[PDB]
RNA sequence: AGCUAAAUAUUGGCGAGAGACCGAUAGCGAACAAGUAGAGUGAUCGAAAGAUGAAAAGAACUUUGAAAAGAGAGUUAAAUAGUACGUGAAAUUGCUGAAAGGGAAGCAUUGGAAAUCAGUCUUACCUGGGUGAGAUCAGUAGUGCGAGACUAUGCAC
RNA sequence: UUUCAAUGGCCCGUCUUGAAACACGGACCAAGGAGUCUAGCAUCUAUGCGAGUGUUUGGGUGAUGAAAACCCAUCCGCGAAA
RNA sequence: GAGAAGCUCAGACGAGUAGGCAGGCGUGGAGGUUUGUGACGAAGCCUUGGGCGUGAGCCUGGGUCGAACAGCCUCUAGUG
RNA sequence: AAACUUUCAGCAACGGAUCUCUUGGCUCUCGCAUCGAUGAAGAACGCAGCGAAAUGCGAUACGUAAUGUGAAUUG
């Protein structure tokens, strides 16, 4: 239960934060697991998603399928894998969103940023 | 409460338990306690004797604490 | 539950239904100052009256002589463990088909008839 | 029109007073914010008293003249004979009424 | 898309639609009626002696004052008419229906028309003037029909 | 609707003490409380008192 | 204070056991673990009564006897129930049985022909199904 | 066709309490079989006034039980007082004295007073136990035209009955109709 | 002649937390590019309009047609979801099937004709009784004092 | 359920002494659609207390999480005298 | 025993506008309760099938449908 | 006997009711005090790679400087 005076739990104000929220706090929204490896080795149970991290599937039809995240759609809340594409009419390939929850980060895409990130959340390098 | 009320069973009823005849029109006798001394006469003469009329001297600014005396037995 | 007479087997359509669509057949008592219902002038239709009640020994019985009880669960089912010559399972309409047959193997169990099986 | 018993009516109501109706359903936020006030003032005037020293008084009729109740202020005389100077009173907390006097 | 009825074997019949067809519904139901039952074929030829006004399609239920043929004694009524415009779009029909049947395979012989049917598409308005400074609608009636043919 | 509607009702404090009484010494039945729906068939004691 | 009238009074229109439907005129239903008849009254209720008896399914065959304890554990619902479970044996053992426990002790001698009809149409519900294919 | 006249048909009486207090049902229960298995009319008076509104069961005072209890044609020396309602004290009898009393409910300065005048207060069952057939029980009510109401009922011209006014004093129904000197008198 | 905080008001503005309120003819006029479209010279007046699908996967290709489109196909859990898209009533309309009809129809009572629906009882307990196996029951009797009740154990086999 | 046969059956609502009326409204259907709330008064009923009765004008537990529940003092309203 | 608010026996009676009273049916929301119903299909809708009640209405079979809904004791109203 | 009309049912139409949702409205409560000649509110005209509306902006024009986050915007 809630305490606090400045936390609403008023389910229309929730859904207008989540789904108007910009890009920079649908980066946070849109966070996936780190696999059981990945949590012993950085001390971190999670971290929002980024471009270049390699996945696997946890949900969904498309389960058990590894991949690299090619590209990450903020306004529509997908992340499009490598390789996860379905059939169009004519032939051609479309890809399909995945929800970052859905999805759980087997290597993350190291770099100054993700690495001090990390650190200031807490964990081992 | 509202489901208790006379409205709730006089539905269905065209007249809502006002007549066909007299209806439920506005004020058909004025409005308030108007007309005590004209058309009204045979109820306030009835029931409440002394209405109208003047009875006793005035005192201006009446102040009731120098007049505070509670009896006891 | 035996010899089981109804008095009236019509349903005591509403005045001028069958003539008017946004009339619906419901009963509603005529109340207008001309209608010839109300007054019940020979020839038109009849008005729901206390008189047509039915015997009270025999009243809300079905033709086999049991009281359709309904059952939403097998828990609801044994609550007629006792009252087995008396009601019969009648099963509710929102119960899915696994539910449901659960809910006609406890009524074959228990003995109890069910109104609705299959 | 009059034809039922009780007393006549005296509805004070023909004006338009349902624009100056006058709710109390912010009655438990005022009696918060006030007690919130008051614990502010104490906080920051603190050690000193909350509520200053007040004289014992007579109400002024008859009908409470039996009575003792606490005063606005001490008078000139009181503060004279107790040996506190009227300046140094209100310095120290002790409130000065000067329209007050010792009959 | 759904027909209205299908109680036949579904790998020997046809079927061909048009939906929102700027076309009388009255004179379309009219033709439909006339035409209902009988082979391809013939129908074509009854088509055509409607076009040169050899034959007339009968009027039997929009026939308020529709006027009175000599061409009506075939059908046995009266009043009878020559709508153009129905026949033209029921002819383009019955051809797309032909040619599903011949995509099909079936015998182009023995082919009936077993099912037709005019339906009223949603109305286009239009606005007319009136007298006394009057706005009045000018709503147009288009059909939806539906034919199916089979063998015999 | 208006808002000056009788929201809130108001109860004699002795009625309000007689009430809270009642619940008390209905909460001190250990039928009651089964009759209520709570799942006391295996509690050692109604009242129940545990230590402090 | 509190007494078995008044915890009748409390319970009789409004408690969890009580199935109650519009249908018929108004019918009720007892599902009290200690009332056997089935019945909502004060004398077939479990909940007031303070000799009250039961009769329930034993699983996977059987019936279990229900039976109220002496009044004094009437505060303490642990010990106010007993549980008597009866053998794998022949249906007349089992009528004799509940009896000799329920009538020939004197503790409730209007439930002995209730409770016994309430145990055979368990055990005609328990009985293997003659499935006929 | 009948041609029978239905004046004095359905009985205006009550059958049954109007309260759902789930003890007064008790009570009730007690004394329908009471008044049904006894042929003693004090229990059958007990069971009606049971019924009665709270407008019908006025209180009495102790001092009233007293005085009424204390008459020199009385001999009522030690029998029991039943009063069906409320029984409250009289603060002006300074003292109480020794007093058999039995009442639906007592308030608790007139409990505490009875008391400790040694006397004894019972409720009704208790009574039922003591005397099953009322014997020996004086059984008083209080004064029903007590009540407020009837100083105003049966208003009318020279009828003497107190008027509905919303204050006291001049200018409030004391004028023409109320004094020879306005016109009329009453 | 003059100044002065606090307790007080607040259908405007900004921020925040809620609701026994309304659930698209409701709730603000406006849930939608609403004081917008549009009307009047002007002051002013002032709407209507929410929902495919989890994901467009928004129907490749063949064939008929000038085309719009249709028929095969294909996607989907669903096209009885195809953008004229959640479900999809009534008024009204077409086809099919049944019935009736001599200047109304509709209704009520009774019955005929045609169509249609349920009544599975001889489940279950028990008397007699052919074949059949089987740790064998009451009466006894031993095991918190009298006595009624019962679980377990040896005889009774 | 449909239809047939015999008998009976005037179009509902409304004003009205009187409506089938040559009196008025009603072409059809869907959705909406009209005795509510408040300041009082009167009767009756229920509850609590009772010569008393009324905690919520206000103050406290208060900070937690508290528009709630709970507690608290002096006045005051009505009644106890006309 | 017979939801004592229960059970049982007997007698008489039954028109109704305006109007009065009582007991009930139905709708939205709230508290309590029902190892309550439900994607193995809730609500809604259609129905040339069935059952109950004098009636307001209710339950159910068969289709369509896709995400919530109900019984009982009370509270409440922009409730027919 | 057909056609026609009427009634019902099954499919297909017209229409958008019912059901379920809702970044909306309404109401209550709490907190705050900040427009302008150093040019306000409002109006007009323009600004994006493909832009009429809304939002934002002003020839430095869906904007520049500075700070924060850290791989996107998306048709």
């Amino acid at each position: 239960m809630k305490f606090s005076r400045d936390v609403t739990s008023s389910r229309r104000k929730q859904r207008k934060a989540h789904f108007g929220a910009p890009s920079s706090v649908r980066r946070v929204l849109m966070s996936a697991p780190l696999s059981k490896e990945l949590r012993e080795q950085y001390k971190i149970r999670s971290l929002p998603v980024r471009r270049d991290d390699q996945i696997t599937v946890i949900r969904g039809s498309n389960k058990g399928r590894e991949g690299k995240i090619t590209s990450v759609y903020r306004k529509k809340f997908l992340l499009l894998i490598e390789r996860v594409t379905r059939e169009k009419a004519n032939g051609a390939s479309a890809p399909v969103g995945i929800d970052a929850s859905k999805v759980v980060i087997t290597k993350l895409h190291l770099d100054k940023d993700r690495k001090d990130l990390i650190v200031r959340k807490g964990g081992k390098v | 409460p509202t489901h208790t009320s006379k409205t709730r069973k006089l539905r269905g009823h065209v007249s809502a338990g006002h007549g066909r005849i007299g209806k439920h029109r506005k004020h058909p006798g004025g409005r308030g306690k108007a007309g005590g001394l004209q058309h009204l006469r045979s109820h306030f003469d009835k029931y409440h004797p002394g209405y109208f009329g003047k009875v006793g001297m005035r005192r201006f600014h009446l102040m009731k604490n120098p007049l505070w005396r509670p009896t006891v037995n | 539950a035996v010899n089981i007479i109804k008095k009236r087997t019509k349903p005591f359509k509403r005045h001028q239904s069958d003539r008017f669509k946004r009339v619906g057949e419901s009963w509603r008592k005529p109340r207008g100052i001309d209608s010839c219902v109300r007054r019940r002038f020979r020839g038109t239709i009849s008005m729901p009256k206390i008189g047509y009640g039915n015997n009270k020994k025999t009243r809300y019985c079905m033709p086999n002589g049991l009281k359709a009880f309904l059952v939403r669960n097998v828990s609801d089912v044994e609550l007629l463990l006792m009252h087995n010559k008396t009601y019969a399972a009648e099963i509710a309409g929102n119960v899915s088909a696994r539910k449901r047959v659960e809910i006609v193997e406890k009524a074959r169990a228990l003995g109890v008839k069910v109104t609705n099986a299959g | 029109a009059i034809h039922v018993k009780g007393q006549l009516p005296n509805a004070h109501f023909h004006k338009d007073w349902q624009r100056y109706v006058k709710t109390w359903f912010n009655q438990p936020g005022r009696k918060l914010r006030r007690r919130q006030a008051r614990q502010t003032k104490a906080a920051k005037i603190a050690p000193r008293p909350v509520e200053a020293i007040r004289p014992a008084v007579k109400p002024p009729t008859i009908r409470y003249n039996m009575k003792v109740r606490a005063g606005r202020g001490f008078t000139l005389e009181e503060l004279k004979a107790a040996g506190v100077s009227r300046r140094v009173a209100s310095t120290i907390g002790i409130p000065v009424d000067h329209r007050r006097r010792n009959r | 898309v759904r027909y209205s009825a299908s109680p036949a074997l579904e790998t020997k019949c046809a079927k061909a639609r048009g939906a929102y067809l700027r076309t009388h519904f009255k004179n379309s139901r009219e033709v439909a009626f006339t035409i209902n039952g009988m082979s391809l074929k013939k129908a074509f030829i009854f088509l055509d002696n409607v076009k040169e006004h050899k034959q007339a399609v009968p009027f039997r239920r929009f026939n308020g004052g529709v006027g009175r043929t000599a061409q009506g004694k075939e059908f046995g009524v009266t009043q009878a008419r020559w709508p153009v415009k129905s026949v033209k779009f029921f002819y383009d029909l019955l051809k797309n229906a032909e040619a599903n049947a011949e995509a099909k395979g079936l015998d182009m012989d023995k082919l009936i028309i077993k099912h037709v049917q005019v339906n009223a598409a949603p109305k286009q308005r239009r606005r007319t003037y009136r007298a006394h400074g009057r706005v009045t609608a000018y709503l147009s009636s288009p059909s939806h029909i539906e034919i199916i043919v089979a063998e015999e | 609707t208006k808002t000056w509607r009788k929201w809130h009702v108001k109860v004699n404090q002795n009625e309000k003490r007689y009430a809270i009484s009642s619940a008390v010494a209905a909460s001190g039945v250990p039928s009651l409380l089964l009759a209520r729906g709570h799942r006391i068939e295996e509690i050692p004691e109604v009242p129940l008192v545990v230590d402090d | 204070s509190v007494s078995n009238d008044l915890i009748w009074q409390v319970i009789r229109d409004n408690n969890r056991f009580l199935v109650k439907r519009p249908e018929f005129g108004g019918i009720q239903f007892n599902r009290e673990p200690v009332n056997v008849s089935g019945k909502n009254a004060q004398r077939f209720s479990g909940l007031c009564n303070d000799k009250a008896v039961g009769v329930q399914a034993n699983s996977p065959r059987g019936v279990v006897l229900i039976t109220k304890t002496n009044p004094k554990n009437a505060q303490k619902p642990a010990k106010l129930f007993r549980k008597d479970v009866i053998a794998n044996a022949s249906s007349r053992k089992t009528y004799k049985s509940i009896a000799g426990r329920i009538g020939r002790t004197g503790y409730r001698d209007d439930l002995v022909k209730v409770s016994v009809a309430r145990a055979s149409a368990i055990l005609s519900s328990q009985r293997p199904k003659k499935t006929v294919a | 066709g009948i041609d029978i006249e239905r004046h004095h048909v359905r009985k205006s009486q009550r059958s049954k309490p109007a309260s759902e207090n789930v003890y007064l049902k008790l009570l009730v229960k007690l004394y329908r079989f009471l008044a049904r298995r006894t042929d003693s009319r004090f229990n059958k008076a007990i069971l009606k006034r049971l019924f009665q509104s709270k407008t019908n069961r006025p209180p009495i005072s102790i001092s009233k039980i007293a005085a009424l209890t204390s008459r020199k044609s009385a001999s009522l020396e030690g029998k029991t007082t039943v009063i069906v309602g409320t029984v409250t004290d009289d603060e002006r009898l300074l003292t109480v004295p020794k007093l058999s009393v039995a009442a639906l409910r007592f308030t608790k300065s007139a409990r505490a007073r009875i008391l400790k005048a040694g006397g004894e207060v019972l409720t009704l069952d208790q009574l039922a136990l003591r005397a099953p057939t009322g014997s020996n029980t004086v059984l008083l009510r209080g004064k029903k035209h007590a009540r407020e109401a009837y100083r105003h009922f049966g208003f009318g011209p020279h009828k003497h009955k107190a008027p509905y006014v919303r204050s006291e004093g001049r200018k409030f129904e004391r004028a023409r109709g109320r004094r020879k000197s306005r016109a009329f008198k009453v």
